[PDB]
């Protein structure tokens, strides 16, 4: 639920850069899994969705 | 931080009186960290798809129908609140704690499920409330929900209940003819002694006594 | 060293007391004093569950009364039945659907969807939530309350003599005029500081000249001299005599009633017809509900205009359809709340000041009151219905993992529906004698509201096709909502036929129309939204079994309860009558059966919440982090992760060969062997 | 009187209502013997066929 | 109902929905012909009765 | 409501003695393995308490029953204490009913429809139960130790083969007849609480159900279920402490916990088990109470209604 | 079959009749209050379950 895919590419600068395809939600941040584990479950329930405003 | 010592009474392995929830076989919410940062699902092979390479192995055929049994993976158990710790994490110090949000994300208020018996009320809310509005309050009146009993012979007065007269109205000449017309159903009771006894086919209970 | 404290049980008790006090403080600071929009929305949802149970109980009272003719429930109390009907309508419109939708879903989703830290006025959000309960209580208990609180067998003559102070008016003459007071004391005592009750029975005892009929509980004044209660105990249920007849009068105060949720004048606006009491309660509670609605839409609309995320300030096509619908309905409520408040304030003035705003004798007109209320009226129902369109337009694309048919066109359809809502208020006033110009205008603008709704139906149908369908529980509720909305919409369009409306106004045909629209479609959409946000609302996965039971019993119950009402409306069954011709009892019984099926469905919904909180399982989104398969690479990623997840789930379940072997060789009961 | 709990039986005065034929009214044929006989007959026939 | 219930679940030939935007312009006008016919019928019958 | 009592026919002293003894013997025979399981459950958590969480709090009566049956004795292995429990139960009932009948006949109201209030009847029943429990404390002590010696180590078992055998062994080993009344105060408190926590709630719910639903037949049984629940809630801590004091061996070495009295037992239960430790075996105790009360009330109602009909009371007086 | 129709299916039917015989219907309609039979049928099923 953090990143659905990983990718390694080369930009015009010749750098081996990493691109992380994230997991998305359809217009509803409520349906978005705001988690920080490499899993698929919705373990975290944040009372304050924007913690730092 | 920190934690208390070890007590074998709290250890399911040692204390056999602790019943095991088989739906929490591989999940231990007391070890959960907030935010959740532990990986518990990765690539799994050799269940039905071998991890080796037999794509062009003419001597080997793959039969996934022979899937060997493995330990069942239960659905993830939700976190359980650590009350005191929670009551120590969201606690506020009045007039000595600055009104600000900390930089660390661990200050986020996470929802951990608690006791279940409370939701028992939520399970019975449509029942109890309805009872509260029909039984406790006796709405609309006392006699609606009680088991139905007809009044006795000529009670409370012959005006409201002229049963005796009705008896005569069914035993007089005219009344008999009326029954012959078929537009008036037969008499539904009998006056025995000073009591009124309803017939079985009437479909009503017997009148209560004047205690 | 070793510590031998004599109070170890007492140390445990001290820890328990500290825990209880800390938990009290934590609960107060987290769920009562909080400004957190999520917690306020959850509290709104639970309060709305309570109020929905109250409305369901009122509807149960109505259906028990209407089950068969002869007034089996209220036993001829037409005023009480009308009060119950009015309370059901008012708390179902203003204290179930409006609280659920606006409070719960808005306070939970506007900070999410719009992207704002809490709301513009967290104080106003808390204020609205905590002022809802008083209006709920006032509008829901008018069926239990009336100034004629005593029953027909309560002998008011036992206690009301203690009320009359005109009995002692003589002594009031000489309190400031002592001059003749002594002369006043030389009179003959007849009833001075004494009560005499006339004979209530014929007693033939010539030995006694006077018979005492003092109430049995008033004889020992000592027992009454230190009791700090009124003398009503001597009059409350002190006689065994009863009259179980429908025709007897259980009120004796024919004016003490209400005029329905649509305040009809002069019936509403005169003490001569509606006495002081429940009607005034309703009027002032509508004033309070208007104030609460003002607070709610102010707080919610200032949030989106000011606290919106930088990219969604003006692009409403990007927000979820439930949020678009909520904002449109909030604007509509902003327009109509002043009109409703003015109407009810005028009604209150007419009732208690005799301003004669709706008395035709010297200038007034009840038609003005009808115009004002229905100018508020129809936009209120359009406020109620539109958010369910958002619920279905969110749930259907989610499970179908495809874009909706035409979000721009659906938004413009609901907006033109909102526009037309302000010019069709008169289709509720066809028969009141409006001018034919106005009546034709209302009819022609009402018939064209079928144009936007069919756009919604077509867009839902085309959203259902050509996608990867992932059947969930919210999806089935969406299908139920679509089916229910198909019927109510076309029946309401039929109600715009002028001649049919003449034959169907104030009829159970109209009742079935707006109940299939509100009880069926709107509540089914609300349930679908609850299931769609079950993890966001409770944090745990919902219970499939009891959820399916609730879906089956609630959805079918609406049909079984409100199709017979269509049949009764075609048969000429007028509304707001507790007794009717006996040629309606069969379909009334069928409707009550459908209502009880709906009640069983509600029981199943509460049971599913209880079982889900028993389960305590984390919810996994069916999208697996890929809501849209915009690219075949996204499709491949989803397919790989889905196969891995299914393999992980299917562990501990024996393979196809083993299961087939067990099933084929299950039977082991044979008589003779070899 | 006999053990810890006393099943107090209380006499009550008469009550009645308008209607009598939509609540709980025990059927006359619903006796212990008759119910047992009919249920046993139906059950044994169904079980034999099953 | 047949196509959705028989060939649109994940296990029965789903579709890769690659569609960025809705591009309908006169679909509302074309679809609202049927409601227009209903309005015409209702108005005609009601007026003829009136 | 004090006018509503129905005491037109009142059984004689011989009638109450015989009926109580017979019906209570039947009830105790029917519901003894439940009390065996309950005593067994209260001993396996004598110092551990409830350590599971949420719906798993407590000890499973079916699990305890399955283990006791898997011991090998079968169903017949649940009546070892019933050999001695029946005599103690019958003696308690005899003494309690004698005292209750005497005090009631010396204080009952004159009118047949006037009965003593629930508070007065509770005082009478509490005194009777306390006296009878003090007099039957040795029998209850012998009964509990017979059940207790199954979940305890071989060194800690008393080895009582009956009631008189247990009485003699206690009077010899533990000092004398004064040692027969170990836990007598706990038994007195348990009986006092049990005798006052049933009739009150039972009549409460029975009359309220009648007011709500009239003269139906499920009213008394629903009220009995409610009364059993509340009596179990009120009595279980006292019964648990009585079991702990009964199972406490004289040798301090052979005890998981050593108690100097009812207060010490309560203190140690709160310290090690907690507040929830008093309600271990609640399901078993509540089921036993409900079944015992149902059997006794049903059989007594049948017999007394037959006797009233023979005596000639009107059908509304029965 | 004799054993199971005499003591199981027959017992189920007898308990159900003993518990649900007195719930009268409506004359010319339907038994609208069928919820009253739900706790009764649950008790009948629980009693004869084992
Ligand atoms: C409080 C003062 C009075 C306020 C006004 C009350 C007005 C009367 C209404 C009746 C009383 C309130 C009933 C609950 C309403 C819903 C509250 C809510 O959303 O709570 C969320 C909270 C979330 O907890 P969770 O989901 O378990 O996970 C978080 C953990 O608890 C971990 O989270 P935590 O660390 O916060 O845990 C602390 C607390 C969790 O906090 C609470 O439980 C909050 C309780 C106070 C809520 C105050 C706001 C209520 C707003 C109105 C809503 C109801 C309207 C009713 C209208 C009138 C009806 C007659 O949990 C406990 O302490 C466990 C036991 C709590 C008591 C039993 C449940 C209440 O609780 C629930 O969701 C349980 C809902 C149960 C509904 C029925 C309760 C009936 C109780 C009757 C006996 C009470 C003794
Ligand atoms: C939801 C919001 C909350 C409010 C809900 C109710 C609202 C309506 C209301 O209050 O109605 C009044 C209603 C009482 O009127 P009623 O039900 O018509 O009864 C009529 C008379 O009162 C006459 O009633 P009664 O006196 O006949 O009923 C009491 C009777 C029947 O009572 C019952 O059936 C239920 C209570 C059972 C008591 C025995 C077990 C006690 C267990 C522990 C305590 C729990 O119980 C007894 O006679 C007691 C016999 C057993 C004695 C036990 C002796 C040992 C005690 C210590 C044991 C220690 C064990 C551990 C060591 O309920 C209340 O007053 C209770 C709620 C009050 C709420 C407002 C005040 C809150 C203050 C804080
Ligand atoms: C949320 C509630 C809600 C909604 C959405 C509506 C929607 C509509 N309503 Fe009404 N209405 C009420 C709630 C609602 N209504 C209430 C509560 C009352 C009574 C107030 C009272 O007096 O107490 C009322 C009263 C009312 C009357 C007065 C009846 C009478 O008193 O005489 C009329 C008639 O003009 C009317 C018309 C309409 C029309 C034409 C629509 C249109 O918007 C609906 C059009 C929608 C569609 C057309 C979509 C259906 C799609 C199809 C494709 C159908 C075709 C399908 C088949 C034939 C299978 N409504
Ligand atoms: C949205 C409003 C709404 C809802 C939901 C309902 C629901 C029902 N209504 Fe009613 N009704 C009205 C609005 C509503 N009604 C109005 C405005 C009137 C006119 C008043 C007037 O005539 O003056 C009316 C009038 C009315 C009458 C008129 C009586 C008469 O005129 O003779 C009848 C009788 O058949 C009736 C029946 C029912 C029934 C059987 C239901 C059943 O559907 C009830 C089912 C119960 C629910 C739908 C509640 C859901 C339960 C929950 C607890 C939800 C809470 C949970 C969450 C979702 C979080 N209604
Ligand atoms: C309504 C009446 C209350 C009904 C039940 C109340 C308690 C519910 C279940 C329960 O037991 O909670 C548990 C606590 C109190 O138990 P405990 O002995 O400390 O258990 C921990 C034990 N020491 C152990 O080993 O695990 O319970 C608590 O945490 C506090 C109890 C307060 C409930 C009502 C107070 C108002
Ligand atoms: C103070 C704290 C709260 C206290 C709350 C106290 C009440 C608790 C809630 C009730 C508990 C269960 C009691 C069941 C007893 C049934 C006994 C009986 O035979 O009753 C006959 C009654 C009436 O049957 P009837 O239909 O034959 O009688 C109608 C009336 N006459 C006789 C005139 C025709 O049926 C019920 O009560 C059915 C109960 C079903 C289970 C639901 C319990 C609540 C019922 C509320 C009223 C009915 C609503 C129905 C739909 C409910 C949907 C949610
Ligand atoms: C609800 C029951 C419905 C029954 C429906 C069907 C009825 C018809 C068929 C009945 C078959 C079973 C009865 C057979 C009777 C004849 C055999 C017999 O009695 O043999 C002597 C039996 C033999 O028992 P045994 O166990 O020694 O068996 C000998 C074989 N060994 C030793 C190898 C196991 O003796 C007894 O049963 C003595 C005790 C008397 C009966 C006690 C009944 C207790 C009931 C449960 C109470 C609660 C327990 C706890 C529950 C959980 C906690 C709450
Ligand atoms: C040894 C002697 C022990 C005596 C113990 C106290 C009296 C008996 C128990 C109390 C009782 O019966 O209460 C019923 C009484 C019944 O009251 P009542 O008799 O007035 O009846 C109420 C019901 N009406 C009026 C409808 C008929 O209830 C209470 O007292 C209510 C409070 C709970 C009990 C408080 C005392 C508990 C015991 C404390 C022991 C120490
Ligand atoms: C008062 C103390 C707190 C409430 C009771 C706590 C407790 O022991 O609960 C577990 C006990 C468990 O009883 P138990 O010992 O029968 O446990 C069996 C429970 N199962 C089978 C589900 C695991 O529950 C009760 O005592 C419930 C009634 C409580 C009455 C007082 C409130
Ligand atoms: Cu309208």
């Amino acid at each position: 639920q953090m990143f659905v895919a990983r990718q390694v590419v080369t930009n015009s600068k010749g750098e081996k850069v990493e691109v992380l395809w994230n997991a998305q939600c359809y217009e509803d941040i409520a349906q978005l899994n705001v988690g920080f584990a490499p899993v698929l479950e919705s373990v975290d329930y944040h009372w304050e969705i924007f913690l730092w405003a | 931080h920190h934690h208390h010592e070890y007590d074998w009474r709290d250890d399911p392995k040692v204390n056999k009186d602790i019943e095991e929830d088989i739906r929490d076989r591989g999940w231990h919410p007391e070890t959960y960290d907030f935010p959740y940062t532990k990986k518990h699902d990765d690539w799994v092979f050799d269940v039905t798809m071998p991890s080796q390479n037999y794509q062009t192995d003419l001597t080997v055929n793959i039969h996934p129908e022979n899937k060997k049994m493995h330990v069942m993976k239960q659905v993830m158990r939700q976190s359980y609140w650590d009350a005191e710790h929670d009551m120590a994490h969201e606690y506020d110090y009045e007039s000595e704690d600055l009104d600000f949000q900390c930089e660390s994300f661990k200050s986020q208020h996470f929802r951990k499920k608690g006791p279940i018996s409370q939701y028992l009320i939520l399970g019975l809310l449509p029942i109890l409330y309805f009872g509260t509005e029909f039984f406790y309050n006796h709405y609309p009146d006392e006699d609606y929900w009680r088991v139905a009993h007809p009044p006795p012979l000529d009670y409370p007065d012959t005006d409201d209940t002229d049963d005796t007269e009705t008896f005569k109205d069914y035993k007089s000449f005219t009344g008999r003819r009326m029954v012959d017309t078929g537009i008036v159903d037969p008499l539904w009771y009998d006056i025995r002694e000073g009591k009124k006894v309803y017939y079985d086919w009437a479909g009503v209970n017997q009148p209560m006594e004047d205690i | 060293v070793s510590v031998n404290n004599y109070f170890y049980y007492l140390d445990r008790i001290k820890k328990l007391f500290t825990y209880l006090n800390d938990l009290r403080k934590h609960i107060l600071k987290k769920y009562v004093y909080t400004i957190n929009h999520k917690r306020i929305a959850i509290n709104y949802l639970y309060f709305s569950m309570v109020t929905g149970l109250s409305g369901a109980a009122l509807a149960t009272m109505i259906r028990l009364e209407l089950a068969h003719p002869g007034s089996p429930f209220f036993k001829g109390d037409s005023l009480r039945y009308l009060q119950v009907v009015t309370a059901h309508g008012l708390i179902m419109v203003f204290f179930v659907v409006v609280p659920i939708l606006f409070g719960g879903f808005a306070n939970f989703l506007i900070p999410y969807h719009v992207g704002s830290k809490d709301v513009a006025y967290p104080r106003l959000n808390s204020i609205g939530f905590w002022i809802q309960p008083c209006g709920y209580i006032l509008l829901a208990k008018i069926g239990f309350l009336r100034p004629q609180f005593w029953r027909y067998y309560d002998k008011t003559s036992f206690s009301f003599p203690f009320l009359e102070k005109m009995k002692y008016n003589q002594y009031k003459e000489y309190k400031n005029d002592y001059l003749f007071y002594l002369d006043f004391l030389k009179k003959e005592i007849t009833d001075d500081h004494s009560f005499f009750w006339k004979a209530r029975k014929v007693i033939k005892l010539p030995q006694y000249s006077v018979f005492s009929f003092v109430p049995l509980k008033l004889m020992m004044w000592k027992t009454m001299i230190n009791y700090p209660e009124s003398f009503w105990y001597a009059a409350s249920r002190v006689v065994q005599s009863r009259r179980k007849k429908v025709f007897v009068t259980k009120c004796s105060a024919r004016t003490l009633t209400t005029a329905g949720w649509t305040f009809i004048t002069p019936f509403s606006s005169n003490i001569k017809y509606t006495g002081v009491g429940s009607q005034d309660i309703l009027i002032l509670s509508v004033v309070f509900a208007g104030i609460s609605t003002t607070i709610s839409f102010t707080n919610l609309l200032i949030t989106r205009r000011t606290l919106a995320m930088p990219g969604l300030r003006h692009r409403r096509v990007l927000m979820p359809f439930v949020t678009i619908s909520i904002f449109l309905t909030l604007r509509m409520l902003a327009t109509i709340t002043p009109v409703l408040g003015a109407a009810v304030i005028m009604m209150a003035f007419d009732r208690h000041w005799q301003t004669t705003f709706f008395e035709y004798a010297y200038g007034g007109d009840p038609i003005l009151s009808q115009h004002l209320f229905w100018f508020f009226g129809h936009p209120e129902v359009y406020v109620l219905i539109i958010p369910t369109f958002g619920f279905i337009n969110m749930i259907v694309p989610h499970n179908n993992t495809r874009r909706v048919a035409s979000k721009h066109h659906m938004i413009w359809a609901i907006y033109v529906m909102a526009y037309m809502g302000y010019l069709v208020w008169g289709h509720h006033m066809y028969l009141v004698g409006l001018d034919h110009r106005s009546r034709t205008m209302y009819s022609t603008i009402t018939i064209m509201i079928s144009m936007p709704a069919t756009i919604k139906v077509v867009n839902w149908t085309l959203s259902l096709v050509n996608g990867a369908l992932k059947i969930d529980l919210p999806f089935l509720f969406s299908m139920s909502f679509l089916l229910l909305f198909l019927v109510a919409g076309f029946t309401g369009m039929w109600l715009s036929h002028v001649s049919l409306n003449v034959s169907m106004h104030d009829t159970f045909y109209v009742v079935a129309h707006f109940h299939i629209m509100l009880s069926g479609a709107a509540m089914t959409g609300i349930f679908s939204g609850i299931y769609y946000y079950f993890n966001a609302l409770f944090g745990v996965k919902y219970s499939r079994m009891f959820g399916y039971m609730h879906l089956i019993y609630y959805s079918g119950g609406q049909w079984v309860a409100f199709v017979p009402l269509f049949y009764l409306g075609f048969s000429g069954m007028p509304r707001r009558i507790h007794d009717y011709p006996v040629v309606f009892m069969g379909w009334h019984s069928m409707s009550t059966t459908g209502h009880f099926i709906t009640l069983v469905g509600i029981i199943f919904f509460f049971l599913m919440m209880f079982d889900s909180h028993i389960e305590r399982r984390a919810s996994t989104s069916t999208t697996l982090g890929l809501p849209r398969w915009y690219k075949r690479i996204s499709y491949y990623i989803f397919k790989i992760r889905y196969l891995q997840h299914t393999k992980s789930k299917m562990n501990g379940i024996p393979g196809s060969t083993v299961r087939l072997m067990l099933i084929n060789r299950h039977f082991v009961e044979y008589e003779v062997y070899e | 009187m006999f053990f810890e709990l006393e099943d107090i039986k209380r006499r009550h005065s008469l009550y009645w209502d308008i209607y009598n034929v939509q609540g709980w009214v025990r059927r006359p044929d619903s006796t212990l013997y008759n119910n047992v006989k009919r249920g046993v007959t139906a059950g044994v026939v169904a079980s034999l066929v099953q | 109902i047949l196509k959705v219930a028989r060939f649109r679940v994940l296990k029965m030939r789903p579709k890769i929905s690659t569609s960025y935007r809705p591009h309908g312009k006169w679909g509302d006008f074309l679809a609202c012909i049927i409601p227009l016919i209903w309005c015409i019928n209702i108005l005609t019958n009601s007026n003829l009765i009136l | 409501m004090n006018y509503s009592y129905k005491r037109y026919w009142e059984p004689s002293t011989a009638e109450v003695i015989g009926l109580s003894l017979s019906v209570n013997t039947i009830s105790a025979a029917l519901t003894y393995p439940i009390e065996f399981v309950k005593v067994r459950s209260q001993i396996r958590t004598e110092g551990v308490g409830i350590r599971s969480k949420n719906l798993y709090m407590g000890i499973n009566p079916n699990k305890v029953f399955r283990e006791i049956h898997a011991t090998g004795n079968g169903l017949r292995g649940f009546y070892q204490g019933f050999e001695s429990h029946l005599i103690g139960r019958l003696s308690y009932l005899f003494i309690r009913n004698l005292t209750y009948k005497i005090i009631y006949d010396r204080t009952k109201p004159v009118k047949a429809h006037n009965d003593l209030s629930h508070r007065e009847k509770g005082v009478i029943a509490g005194f009777a139960g306390g006296l009878a429990a003090f007099l039957t404390s040795p029998a209850d002590l012998v009964n509990t130790r017979t059940i207790a010696e199954g979940g305890k180590p071989k060194e800690w078992r008393w080895g009582y083969k009956g009631l008189m055998d247990g009485i003699n062994k206690i009077a010899a080993t533990e000092g004398g007849n004064a040692a027969l009344f170990r836990g007598s105060y706990a038994n007195v408190l348990r009986a006092v609480i049990l005798n006052i926590s049933l009739t009150g709630p039972f009549d409460y719910l029975n009359e309220k159900i009648w007011i709500t639903f009239g003269d139906m037949t499920w009213n008394k049984y629903a009220a009995l279920l409610w009364a059993s629940f509340w009596g179990s809630v009120a009595t279980l801590p006292f019964d648990n402490i009585r079991t702990r004091l009964y199972a406490q061996n004289a040798d301090p070495t052979k005890n998981r916990l050593t108690y100097s009295g009812w207060a010490d037992a309560a203190k140690k239960l709160i310290q090690h088990e907690g507040i929830s430790g008093f309600y271990v075996g609640f399901y078993a105790f509540y089921i036993r109470t409900f079944l015992y009360a149902w059997t006794t009330v049903f059989i007594t109602d049948k017999i007394t209604s037959d006797w009233k009909r023979k005596a000639g009371l009107k059908e509304w007086q029965i | 079959a004799l054993c199971i129709g005499t003591f199981d299916i027959g017992a189920r039917l007898a308990t159900f009749r003993w518990l649900n015989n007195g719930w009268q219907r409506v004359f010319a309609g339907f038994e609208f209050n069928f919820v009253r039979k739900i706790p009764t049928t649950m008790l009948a099923a629980l009693f004869t379950a084992p």
